[PDB]
RNA sequence: UAGUAUCUGUUCUUAUCAGUUUAAUAUCUGAUUCCUCGAGGA
RNA sequence: UGAAGCUUUCAUACU
């Protein structure tokens, strides 16, 4: 429960999906050749891709329900 | 089926680069990081050739690399943070030509994780403390000391955790043998997860937080925290103590800001643009790397934009206060991942893709007619400059690099008997098709 | 109301005799409460409780933390009480307890940070000029703590002012003592302020008062000791006065100046170090003849410090330093002097480490024969230290003869059994090696005489010597009277003292562990039957050595003993596997392996199965361990058929025993099991299909041990097959069964990979029933905590809805 | 000649047959793992070598007999393919090709990486060489651990556990250890350091330079 | 029942009673990695004491090979409270 | 305010994985979507059974676990041959009928 | 020593809805002179 | 064809 990203019987789809999006972005920031792949694919500098991922970290999957 | 793996040609792409006196003598060396390879290089100040001294496979993912030196020592150490849950400190042994592991400290599980530190690594400029940080709430601080045999001792970590917090960059602050300080670009996302309207996601600002380590009381405390005007990328340590003020440079979108705690106001300078630019007008401009050069008389910075333009940044100061930031166009080189300014007047450029470059800094000082921009200049509207061929730098050496390889075909397209390797590599207008042959030239 | 706040701040009793949760709760609440309570009542009550005569250590620690927290909040309101607090806590800084000193320094540091520098100075200044020497020491230590807390440049002006005071010499003395205590307390952190402190204190070396000169020299020595191996251009205005003073002073002040010189010399270059050494060396040679047994210690320390530098070379040392050193310090008066004895030994060893072992070793080796045994032990200690640090490359025929004769005469002339002569004899013989051929007859005669009689405390020392020297004893092709010694050691097998029996067994084992059975003259057939009743002895050393000896005999001389006795010995060793000393268990495992390798797996395995069928729990567990040992020494291809044939017996608690044995077998053999997973798979299927809870629990344990045993060996097919039978048990309520199932799942997470586990969890993660969701999220959290990084490549694709984006687009890029 | 191999962006491999007389494309086999395939190479009529965005190489081989003639069990195809090899490289591979590099040498699998690296995977031909190199790797995993604190077996098992690959970049670090540890390692393999060095050089010069 | 606060340099110890069996999975086969404990569990009179029964420590505490394989050595101070 | 089985069967791409209780979940659309992933074996099917797991029938009598062909050829039931036991175990080794990852075992599946 | 399992015994209107809860049941909570042979049942 | 659950005063076995 103290670890961030764990769930329980009341976990919703939104929390699950934002958790996997957030640690996906962190894994992209960590691995050197995944960021290379993305920066070649979208034709940007690697610093720009890193900053874009950090900016996307705040609200991935949009704002929550109700 | 059982397979044996062999490497024929190692990786040649550079991720991080540090410089220092790693052999203990007066000459300077560079330590570069590949993805999973560590490498020591030494550029010759007589011919300008870059020679490789040592290269080791580490079997991990290097994520942060720093150099530090204790007071009174003549040798630099290497701090590595990786995808393991350990911080490692290394020492180069010139007589054995190998890296000797000095210290190992375990703090968490392995892998590139959200909340396990290893992505960010900062060190105190005097060398008495090191901070390892994750992208999320966890931060750790180690105190570095020395015994009577002049060997390095490490302490147990101090925690500085803070939930629901994202970190963009951490740097150590240069104080005058006062308590060590660390600066962080932070963002709190707790409010954004509770608002279904989506308005707490916006209206959320970065903060510049300062962490003070009290060596007398042995704990880390949050001293200052201020909200910023817009979201910024990496930070730059300003040299302090008895040579310079003690603050930070925040690089941001279209701006660069100087900041210090106390009675110092904020100073902003907009980044100049190229006159008659052909790029989409909706796009902004950020800095991608930086390089500091300290001299016993003065200091300056070298920052590069995404277009590959290096500007020379100086700081107009008072007894203690900073009054202006001045920017001047320096040169245009390929977009680099790291830049190292070496004593004896050499600039090393490690590009994100393609060949790397070593330049001779030919023109010291600045006796020129080109305009110098300032933060004191009024503008309703942005500064403009004209890019030109190299004037301050001379190309001395070029290191080949096959990164990134995108397509390969092994075939005998000439009428030799040995096949050749035809490699489509490179990105943008620096791409090329390379033919590789086994042999010497 | 006044006692209102008192009755409510009995929170400190809430904490003192209280539980940890309410400890921290009351801590936080009293921290919030402090600013309103006021420092007056709070301190008025806490300082008595901290002054309590019988308070504990950790109660004191918690009180100090309370002080820290209530001091951080109320910052500038503590001023009118500072003086009072100090009179309570200016002691605890000269206390003989280290942690009391740490706590007092922490309290004073937090007090100085709460208050200001001016307040501390104004309350501490009146006691600067006091006449009671007990106050001037705590005052200096507290000023040092304040300088360490608030910084050195903040106190530099007050220091510069106080040690220029022309009013009294006590103020100057106390200021210089403050600088000295600052150095002592802060260490190598004074280096940026070294020159400032040195120019502040330097004018005291030429004062008209003799106490000021002494304290200035002591402060210079403290700074130089804190600065080492740096700091020398800051010690420049002191070189002239210090050396002129050692040239003119005489006595206590001379000793202080010489200590300063000695701490300053190792900071120089070769020139200055070489030039300065000459001057202080003529002075020190003159002072070799002075009286106080403090002066000798200081002189020895300075000699050791200076003779360890590069500017001083071995030629000058042997020409000028060694004759007077060895003429004045090496007399038994030094030996009965317990204070400087260790200092003399260390100084002599560190001298030999530069000048060469031969000269020192000769000059003291002629003295190994002496009427006093204190002087003998001293020389022996020094000699063996030099020998261990250098070895003995330069021993000559003459020196070898003298060494051997001396150590032999010293061995016999021994009143009480000491480890000194034993270790000396051992290391001397071990360093000589194959060179001591005739002194081997001599040493054998000596150890024969010592081992023959005299109380078994000499006999056990002789046995230790044999055990540590038998290698070089046989190393020269001399065993024969080696056998003469083994015969006597054999006759010394009935001993009432177990300590001597342990050494006897060790010596016998060391002999036979290098003496071939062919030529081990006591026939193996006779020895062993004499040896088997000793296995029932209850001493640990006797047991371990006996088991090791029987193991060696079974490993090499298996041919002589008729079997049956080996079977009896192994069945007796079976009970030693439960021994509560790791050593005994380790030796028993080794010996059982040797006996099994010797007599063959068939008969011992039949006996072990019979024994597993009929006995109580602990003996059956030991039998299981023994079966695993037999199967590891003799390949499991010899054990598995007979063990699987026993599962065909129709009885309950019989199959469960087979399953427990298989569990421990796989756990014990680990990597060797990669060739035997296909053979036990149908049995595990049957047991996993078995209604009995133990059958499924034990089968899960087997699966876990097998999974963690084979990892990286390509056994994923059978493990996936077995997971197909383990998984349906996740809906089990029995705690032991579900515990074993979780263990097996976490073993399969390593052996099979996290991708398969996520594939098994996906459809249940979001089931409508809460039971399924609880179970699956427990399994998923266990899979997620280990290998969080690998799961990145395994997550399934989830499509975007109208509100939120869920596709990971970067992984869809195609170069 | 007969079959078609399809790479999915997130699924690994689909086997298809073209019915020449019926004019039909029928799926007859697939895999049981999600793979972000970057490139693929055919090794023979039944086996495929694949690469991944996350830096892994894998080999998949079809089971014996099969059908060939077709007219789901996991929401997929009825028949499945087995994974016979798994290896983490550490860099993203974008090219795989089976070829012979030296004149008069043996065929190897050459791969190419996004960081500019080039490497090969070569098959063993005898059990003795395989066992010797396995023991070398085992003993070098313990007495010469990675420099930055990583576990070697755990690094090559980053996303999937290793299967049937020996890391020859760890094995060639034997030639750069100190003589004392080289002797401690060599005396367990019942051999001297020069013999181990010669055996290491033999397999390299058999295939590559 | 486990302390589990991030540790440091203090080396965990075991008493004579259980010397050589894991602290996590209490096992009798193959030790691997040295045990580190938090500073609070080694502070003051607690230094060198057994990580299971707070009694006198005579040997270094170890995690078994199976625990280090499963990275159960990275979960924090295993001193039993 | 909850779907019916036929109503939810009309919304999903794969209606044959929908079951009785699937309309009673907190998020049935995600549940049915995960039930259709191209992998991911289902739940052990006895969660709703009140007879717990296994047991149920003690009628069937099972003979002692039959030894493998080669081991039963070794003639274990006096001169014993070791080389025959070794060579036979390794050289005569055979692979038993393994099962696929998807396949699961139930109480009545052994008959 | 005190925990589990297996036999034996018991096991709650073929009368209707609502609420808590449950996957759904289950559980719990509330409402809805006549016949037969001095008696029983509805 | 089938669905054997729940409880205790039972009684009997294993830890
Ligand atoms: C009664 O005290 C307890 C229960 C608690 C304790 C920790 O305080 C005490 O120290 C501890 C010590 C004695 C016992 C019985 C515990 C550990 C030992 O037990 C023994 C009974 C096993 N026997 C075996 O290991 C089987 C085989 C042998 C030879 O080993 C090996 C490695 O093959 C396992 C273990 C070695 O037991
Ligand atoms: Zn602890
Ligand atoms: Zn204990
Ligand atoms: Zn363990």
């Amino acid at each position: 429960s103290k670890y961030i990203g764990t769930g329980h019987a009341d976990t919703t789809k939104w929390e699950w999906l934002v958790n996997q999006h957030r640690d996906s972005y962190c894994s992209y920031m960590g691995h050197f050749d995944l960021l290379n792949y993305f920066a070649i694919a979208e034709n940007e500098s690697k610093a720009r891709v890193r900053f874009n991922l950090m900016e996307k970290m705040l609200q991935p999957c949009g704002p929550p329900a109700d | 089926m059982f397979l044996y793996n062999l490497t024929l040609q190692r990786a040649t792409g550079i991720s991080f680069a540090i410089h220092g006196n790693f052999s203990g003598t007066k000459q300077q060396e560079i330590v570069v990081s590949r993805g999973k390879i560590l490498e020591l290089l030494r550029p010759d100040p007589n011919t300008g050739k870059v020679h490789t001294l040592l290269t080791v496979e580490v079997f991990g993912v290097i994520r942060s690399l720093m150099a530090f030196r204790l007071t009174g020592g003549t040798k630099d150490y290497i701090v590595v943070g990786s995808d393991s849950g350990r911080i490692v400190i290394l020492e180069y042994q010139p007589s054995k030509n190998m890296f000797e592991k000095i210290h190992q400290e375990t703090f968490g599980k392995s892998g590139c994780r959200r909340i396990v530190p290893g992505q960010f690594l900062a060190v105190d400029p005097k060398g008495r403390a090191v901070m390892i940080s994750a992208i999320e709430k966890q931060k750790l601080v180690y105190i570095l000391n020395r015994d009577a045999a002049a060997r390095l001792t490490i302490s147990s970590p101090l925690e500085a955790h803070k939930a629901n917090t994202l970190v963009y960059h951490v740097v150590g602050v240069d104080v005058g043998f006062e308590n060590p300080m660390f600066a962080c670009l932070e963002m709190d996302y707790e409010e954004a997860d509770n608002d279904p309207t989506g308005e707490a996601a916006a209206n959320t600002q970065q903060t510049l937080t300062f962490y003070e380590l009290d060596l007398g009381l042995n704990h880390v405390v949050r001293k200052y925290s201020e909200p910023l005007e817009e979201h910024g990328n990496f930070l730059i340590t300003v040299p302090g103590g008895s040579d310079g003020p003690s603050g930070v440079l925040i690089c941001s979108e279209n701006y660069i800001t100087y900041k210090n705690f106390g009675d110092q106001p904020d100073i902003r300078c907009p980044i100049p643009r190229r006159r008659n630019d052909l790029d989409d007008p909706e796009r902004g401009m950020i800095f991608v790397c930086s390089a500091t050069h300290k001299t016993k008389s003065m200091f300056f910075f070298l920052a590069q934009t995404e277009q590959g333009d290096i500007f020379k940044i100086t700081l107009e100061t008072d007894e203690d206060m900073v009054t202006e930031i001045r920017l001047k166009y320096f040169d245009t080189v390929p977009v680099a991942a790291a830049m190292c300014v070496l004593k004896t007047g050499f600039l090393f450029v490690a590009s994100e893709f393609g060949n790397h470059y070593l330049y001779q800094i030919a023109h010291l000082g600045d006796d020129d007619e080109e305009p110098e921009f300032s933060s004191a200049m009024p503008l309703e509207d942005t500064f403009f400059f004209q890019p030109r061929p190299l004037k301050n730098l001379v190309l001395v050496d070029e290191l080949d690099s096959l990164s990134p390889i995108l397509f390969c075909q092994i075939a005998d397209l000439a009428n030799e008997d040995t096949p050749q390797l035809y490699v489509a590599c490179g990105r943008g207008p620096r791409s090329s098709l390379r033919v590789l042959r086994h042999g010497l030239e | 109301e006044e006692q209102k706040e008192r009755k409510i701040m009995k929170l400190l009793l809430k904490i003192k005799n209280g539980t940890p949760p309410m400890r921290k709760a009351a801590l936080r609440q009293i921290t919030d409460k402090a600013r309103e309570f006021g420092a007056g009542p709070l301190f008025n009550q806490i300082l008595p409780l901290l002054m309590s005569p019988t308070l504990e250590d950790q109660e004191r620690h918690l009180l100090v933390k309370v002080i820290d927290r209530i001091l951080y909040k109320l910052d500038d309101l503590v001023r009118p009480y500072v003086h009072k607090i100090l009179v309570v806590i200016e002691p605890l800084l000269i206390d003989e307890d280290y942690y009391a000193r740490v706590e007092g320094r922490e309290i004073i540091s937090n007090l100085a940070k709460a208050a200001g520098l001016a307040t501390m100075i104004s309350t501490m200044r009146p006691d600067i000029d006091n006449m009671d020497e007990y106050v001037r020491n705590t005052t200096a230590r507290a000023f040092a703590v304040v300088a360490s807390a608030l910084g050195i440049p903040s106190l530099l002006p007050f220091l510069k002012a106080v040690c220029k005071s022309k009013k009294s010499w006590q103020a100057r003395h106390t200021g210089i003592k403050i600088v000295q205590q600052i150095a002592i307390l802060m260490g190598c952190a004074i280096l940026p302020h070294l020159r400032s402190l040195v120019e502040i204190i330097e004018h005291g070396l030429v004062d008209e008062q003799q106490k000021v000169r002494t304290i200035s020299a002591l402060a210079i020595a403290a700074l130089a000791e804190a600065a080492t191996p740096y700091g020398i251009e800051s010690f420049d205005s002191v070189l002239k006065p210090l050396w002129k003073g050692i040239r003119q002073h005489r006595g206590k002040g001379l000793a202080a100046f010489l200590k300063a010189i000695g701490y300053l010399i190792p900071l120089m270059d070769a020139e200055y170090a070489n030039y300065y050494t000459r001057e202080v060396m003529l002075i020190l040679i003159r002072e070799f003849q002075s009286p106080d047994e403090e002066m000798k210690k200081i002189v020895l320390k300075v000699v050791k410090q200076c003779c360890g530098t590069d500017g001083v070379e071995a030629n000058y040392i042997k020409t000028e330093i060694l004759p007077p050193f060895f003429k004045h310090f090496w007399q038994h008066r030094m030996a009965l002097d317990r204070r400087n004895y260790r200092q003399l030994v260390d100084t002599t060893v560190e001298l030999a480490n530069k000048v060469g072992a031969a000269e020192i070793i000769s000059r003291i080796v002629d003295d190994l024969k002496d009427e006093a045994e204190q002087y003998r032990k001293m020389v022996m200690e020094t000699i063996e230290k030099i020998m261990g640090n250098l070895g003995a490359a330069d021993i000559d025929h003459k020196l070898e003869e003298q060494l051997i004769d001396g150590i032999l005469y010293a061995f016999q002339e021994q009143t009480t059994e000491d480890s000194v002569m034993l270790n000396g004899f051992g290391t001397v013989v071990n360093a000589l090696g194959k060179r001591v051929k005739p002194y081997l007859p001599q040493i054998c005669g000596t150890v024969l005489w010592r081992l023959n009689n005299k109380s078994a405390k000499v006999r056990q020392q002789a046995a230790d010597l044999i055990s540590r020297t038998a290698v070089v004893m046989k190393t020269c092709q001399e065993e024969k009277l080696m056998g003469h010694l083994g015969v006597v050691l054999y006759e010394y097998l009935g001993e009432e003292y177990p300590e001597v029996l342990g050494s006897i067994l060790g010596a016998l084992k060391a002999i036979v562990n290098v003496i071939g059975m062919h030529k081990m003259t006591p026939p193996i057939k006779d020895l062993l039957p004499r040896l088997t009743p000793i296995l029932k002895n209850r001493h640990e050393k006797v047991q371990e050595n006996c088991i090791d000896l029987v193991g060696r005999i079974a490993d090499r001389g298996a041919e002589y003993v008729s079997a049956r006795e080996w079977m009896r010995i192994c069945f007796e060793l079976l009970e030693l596997l439960k021994a509560h000393k790791k050593a005994i268990r380790r030796a028993t495992v080794n010996t059982f392996g040797y006996i099994a390798k010797a007599i063959g797996p068939h008969d011992v395995l039949a006996t072990l199965l019979n024994n597993l069928k009929v006995q109580e729990r602990q003996n059956r567990v030991c039998t299981t361990v023994a079966i695993a040992i037999v199967a590891e020494t003799c390949s499991p291809f010899t054990v598995l058929p007979a063990l699987m044939n026993e599962y065909r017996v129709p009885e309950l608690n019989v199959q469960n025993g087979v399953l427990k044995s298989l569990s421990f077998l796989f756990e014990y053999i680990g990597e060797m099991g990669k060739d035997y997973i296909y053979a036990v798979t149908p049995l595990l299927e049957d047991a996993l299909m078995d209604r009995d809870l133990v059958h499924r629990q034990t089968a899960s344990a087997v699966v876990q041990h097998m999974s963690l045993g084979v990892y990286g060996f390509g056994c994923e097919d059978s493990l996936n097959h077995l997971l197909n039978y383990v998984w349906p048990n996740v809906f089990e309520t029995s705690p032991h069964v579900i515990q074993a199932v979780m263990g097996a799942l976490e073993g399969l997470r390593v052996a099979i990979g996290p991708c398969r586990m996520l594939q098994y969890c996906l459809q249940g993660l979001f089931h409508p029933a809460r039971k399924v969701r609880d179970v699956y999220w427990k399994i998923y959290n266990s899979i997620y905590i280990g290998s969080q990084d690998a799961l990145i490549a395994h997550y399934p694709r989830i499509y975007n809805d109208d509100k939120n984006t869920y596709i990971r687009y970067e992984l869809d890029y195609i170069l | 000649g007969h079959r078609v191999i399809v790479s999915d962006v997130q699924e690994s491999f689909i086997w298809v047959r073209y019915k020449r007389n019926e004019n039909q494309l029928i799926i007859f086999a697939d895999d049981t793992y999600p793979r972000w395939v970057t490139t693929a190479s055919l090794l023979d009529y039944d086996t495929v070598a694949g690469a991944d965005k996350f830096g892994n190489i894998c080999v998949v081989r079809l089971p014996p007999n099969t059908n060939d003639e077709v007219d789901g069990l996991l929401n997929g195809a009825s028949q499945k393919a087995e994974v016979i090899m798994n290896y983490h490289v550490g860099e993203t591979v974008l090219s795989l090709q089976k070829t012979t590099l030296i004149p008069g040498g043996s065929e190897s699998l050459v791969y190419t990486t996004l960081s500019g690296g080039i490497g090969i995977l070569v098959p063993f031909t005898s059990h003795e060489d395989h066992d010797f190199f396995q023991h070398v790797e085992m003993h070098l995993r313990s007495e010469h651990p990675p420099l930055c604190g990583r576990d070697h077996l755990s690094f090559r098992s980053y996303y999937f556990p290793v299967k049937n690959v020996i890391d020859g970049d760890l094995c060639e670090q034997f030639n750069s250890m100190e003589p004392n540890k080289q002797k401690n390692v060599s005396e367990e393999l019942d051999r001297t350091p020069p013999e181990v060095s010669k055996k290491l050089e033999d397999i390299r010069t058999r295939y590559a330079f | 029942i486990f302390c589990r606060k991030q540790a440091g340099v203090a080396i965990g110890r075991l008493c004579e009673k259980c010397d050589g069996k894991c602290v996590i999975c209490d096992s009798y086969v193959r030790p691997c990695t040295l045990v580190r404990i938090c500073d609070e569990c080694n502070y003051g009179s607690y230094q060198g004491r057994c990580v299971i029964c707070g009694g006198p420590g005579v040997s270094d505490a170890y995690y078994c090979k199976e625990c280090t394989i499963q990275e159960k050595d990275r979960d924090g101070c295993p001193k039993i409270v | 305010n909850r779907f019916t089985v036929a109503e939810l069967k009309q919304l999903v791409a794969r209606p044959d994985v929908v079951e009785m209780h699937d309309v009673t979940a907190q998020d049935p659309k995600l549940l049915v979507h995960l039930k259709a992933t191209r992998n991911s074996v289902p739940v052990p099917r006895h969660w709703c059974f009140k007879r717990k797991y296994l047991q149920g029938k003690r009628g069937i009598e099972k003979p002692p676990f039959e030894l493998p062909d080669f081991i039963k050829r070794t003639g274990i039931q006096i001169d014993i041959d070791y080389q025959k036991l070794h060579d036979a175990f390794f050289k005569w080794q055979t692979k038993p009928k393994l099962t696929i990852h998807g396949d699961l075992y139930y109480e009545g599946k052994e008959f």
